[PDB]
């Protein structure tokens, strides 16, 4: 099996350094294997050293990376990835073409607090973050608590899925779970997202105990010198 | 306050509506606000939307050069009467910029 | 008819005035003064920082109107910075707190 | 409520969590009448990080904002091979997150 | 209300009406755990007076007022043979229909 | 040497009860050394010198170096249905802009009612 | 939305034409009391016939042309107002079609 | 108003002395939970013995001395608080006499 | 915002340090009466020394370190409160800095 993963917008956006990876697995172990990259016009590009170590279960696990201009990717030039093995004399050729960009649209971010019935159990609370209506599918989402980022393993993110009501539109979910005590200590959580359409490329929404469907509306309206001198 | 332009139909068959086009705003709607509650229900808007009833008889053409946008509605019936509004922003109410009235002498 | 004394957008206060004619006479022409504040109950204390607690107290010194702020402005953009650890690279990135108004 | 300000559509989400094993079934209906199956989408059972082998799922439904405001209730039903009746229902409507009470305190003065 | 000003017990009733034919099945469960059939009673299908060719039943559950003031959703499941999937249920809690309450405190001066 | 403070006052409430005329007073105080004169313009058109009557600079009751002056003007009672605002002005060397136009109108003055209409909402964040 | 503006004569009978929708069981011909913003159902699939109209009205449903017809026998001055017909558990929330009635005598 | 300040020992039994009034049929020995301003009936003439006190308490009334005596058999730390006794349907609006209990072990 | 919390002794004199701002001509050392929400000007550049403080206070301005110093000669129990200093024609709108005073005797 030969797996190719193209670079993500967020990688190119944040890390800036961009690369594309082809990896091989489920293959008998055999040294002296060559990894190459080919464009549509046949030009070859430099492949990087530091190939990944083989997996402990007696199968391949390799990394191959190369740098191609972001403007070249935006030009929609088809690129091909090839690997050579003696088992299969015919090298495996796979395409990592970037299809430019379809009509761009901003992702509406709605963040919702835990349900009232769930808090009745006083066990744990789950906060969701529903991104909606972004074209194309390239949204990087993350969670932090009171200015401190959380582990990637404390939340789960979905994958873009079609939108029945809107043709050519995608949406995604994300949920975070924490104890009830943490939710009941005014701790604040936020759901930052990253997309090409976003003018700042990054936007965020935030909720806490007091803002998520509160039970009471404590207000202290106070005005003075109503007469005053107005001109 | 902003103008209260009024238009009529002179028997059904076609109608044309024009409203000013604001700058630095991406959303444009023509909600009818013909509800007892008053809450305006967006009829035809950008950002992808349309009215369950108003379909195939409603289209929008924005012209930045003239600072205007154009909406063309084919035919005419009894339901699509009363008044209409225009606006921008992300709040159908509180974001209006005109109050147009639609009537037909048929 | 009504003149406008205050049009503050930070406090959404519209102080205006009007004099109403009496019953066909130039006497007892009572003057008026209309004040209309619209309080936001969802906005934070530090409007440009989405971590401060909610805004409970609202103090209105009418003299100043005719700096802590209460509401946003439809004609302006609000931005901030957040740490993105993508690729194990903690990175402070600008974020459009109030999008659709930064275009 | 932010989505409602657009006066276009509304999205009710049904969240099923904690079950084991997989293969749960979710359907949408109102006032006892089943709803068309082309208006909602359901996710496949997804592993739960902390849980050793429990899974979760979520489904969403889109309705007109007007319909939500009219006052109609929408019930969500799940069918799993572990529930004693193998069926369960929940219910939400406009009267769910209304503020229970106000505590305003005007202190108008001239000095 | 007057039942609760006793501090001993409360009764919750589950009226079922307008079904046909008989042999409806009602049972009471708390937060997913079915309760013992001795804790509640049930009526028998008896005809609806104004509505011909119909029946209705009843069921009550006794419960301490100590725990009713704390939660305990207390759903009432019904199993007829004409439902879309043969089972339905409803629930009520201490805060089922509490309305909005205003506490204006003008200090007009 | 201090900024010449200036003020203006409207006609008296009981004065508007004989239906003959009305007087508007522009009070000029300070201006040390005493160098001021007032010209009463309306709509940018100076009025006749025979209407406003400036008198003299006079020392303040407690006068280390300060002074003050008073100047009034006579109008017609029936003309106050429209106001016209009857602007006043002062001039002094100890002023960065050497002009402090001061004007009042029937509308300006004491409010006879305060129609406050405050509203509470959870969607005012933008304050469209 | 649509108004039949049905007309009739004192005595005899008059037929009210209303659309028969699908995925909606309860079908009613509510009378718009328009007093305190409340509409009282005259007839429904729940066999709810108002006392004032008992033995004088009937409701027959047949999905041939997606129409259900309701007949009112006899006629009185009282029978001269609005009878919005609709579906749904809450009567006031439905009442899709509106109609008017009068008397010619 | 009056406080017996009754005292006892762990195990055994202790007798609570409370006044037996007339023109009041329901007689109870409520326990002042003092949690959310609520009092839970431990025993009553209507026959209700709390589950935690089931089979351990009894109430005997005799018009000999306008006194009714309530005995608590066994004893636990839990049995060390206030047990206001009173009459009438409303339990929180009675509590004619207040008493305190403890444990000596 | 800042508080000098200046301290002194009965008799003698004490110097109040307050910031001297620019684009503001009237500079005052108002005393926070805190009675009906009103502050009375003790001294000003417009030349107004309260009668109770007449002949005992002075105000000298020199934009060397952007500071104006006010000296209070003598001292009385009355001189033991808050003296917010500020600028601008309005007095109860300035109060740029707040300070407290007391007596040690
Ligand atoms: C409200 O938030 C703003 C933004 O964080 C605070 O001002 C910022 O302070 C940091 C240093 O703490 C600077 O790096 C930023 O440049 C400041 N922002 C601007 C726009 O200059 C501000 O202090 C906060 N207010 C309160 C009362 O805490
Ligand atoms: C409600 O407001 C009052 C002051 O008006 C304050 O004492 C109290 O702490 C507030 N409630 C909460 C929960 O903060
Ligand atoms: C309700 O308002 C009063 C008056 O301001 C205040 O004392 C009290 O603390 C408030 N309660 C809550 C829960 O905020
Ligand atoms: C209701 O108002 C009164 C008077 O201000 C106050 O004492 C009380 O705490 C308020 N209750 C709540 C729940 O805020
Ligand atoms: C008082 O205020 C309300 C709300 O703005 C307004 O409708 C009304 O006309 C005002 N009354 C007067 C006399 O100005």
């Amino acid at each position: 099996r030969v797996f190719a993963i193209p670079p993500s917008f967020a990688s190119i956006f944040l890390t800036k350094s961009t690369k594309l990876t082809c990896l091989v697995t489920d293959l008998t172990t055999y040294d002296s294997v060559t990894i190459s990259w080919t464009r549509q016009n046949g030009e070859a590009v430099k492949t990087h050293t530091n190939i990944s170590e083989s997996h402990p279960n007696a199968t391949f696990s390799a990394v191959g990376e190369a740098s191609i201009c972001e403007d070249d990717w935006n030009s929609g030039e088809r690129f091909t990835c090839t690997v050579t093995h003696t088992d299969l004399p015919s090298p495996l050729k796979q395409t990592i073409s970037r299809p430019k960009g379809v009509a761009l649209h901003r992702p509406d971010v709605y963040l919702l607090p835990p349900a009232r019935e769930q808090l009745n159990l006083r066990e744990s609370a789950t906060i969701t973050c529903l991104v909606t209506g972004f074209s194309p599918a390239d949204v990087f989402v993350q969670w932090m608590q009171r200015g401190q980022p959380l582990s990637p393993e404390k939340y789960v993110t979905s994958a873009p899925m079609p939108e029945p009501q809107a043709p050519g539109r995608y949406f995604a979910h994300s949920i975070l779970t924490v104890s009830e005590e943490e939710w009941n200590t005014g701790e604040t959580y936020t759901c930052v997202v990253a997309h090409e359409a976003l003018p700042n490329r990054v936007t965020e929404r935030t909720v806490d105990k007091s803002t998520g469907k509160p039970t009471l509306y404590n207000v202290s309206l106070v005005m003075s010198d109503t007469a005053g001198t107005c001109y | 306050i902003l103008p209260e332009v009024k238009v009529e139909g002179e028997l059904g068959g076609s109608v044309t509506i024009k409203c000013p086009l604001p700058e630095m705003h991406v959303r444009i709607y023509l909600c009818r606000e013909m509800a007892g509650s008053g809450t305006c229900g967006t009829v035809v808007s950008t950002t992808n939307f349309i009215k369950a009833e108003y379909k195939g008889r409603v289209t929008l053409k924005q012209y930045p050069r003239k600072n205007l946008f154009l909406v063309e509605v084919t035919q005419l019936t009894e339901s699509d009467s009363g008044v209409y509004a225009c606006g921008a922003g992300m709040n159908t109410d509180r974001g209006k910029t005109q109050k147009v009235t639609l009537n037909v002498h048929s | 008819e009504r003149i406008v004394l205050v049009d503050n957008k930070c406090k959404c206060a519209r102080i205006t005035s009007r004099i109403i004619r009496s019953s066909e006479d130039p006497n007892e022409d009572i003057v008026e003064r209309n004040i209309r504040i619209i309080v936001p109950l969802n906005n934070r204390e530090n409007i440009s920082d989405p971590t401060s607690p909610l805004r409970t107290r609202f103090v209105y010194h009418l003299s100043d109107l005719c700096e802590t702020c209460y509401t946003y402005d439809r004609n302006k953009c609000y931005t901030a910075v957040v740490p993105l650890v993508y690729g194990g690279e903690t990175k402070m990135v600008e974020t459009a707190l109030t999008p659709d108004a930064c275009y």
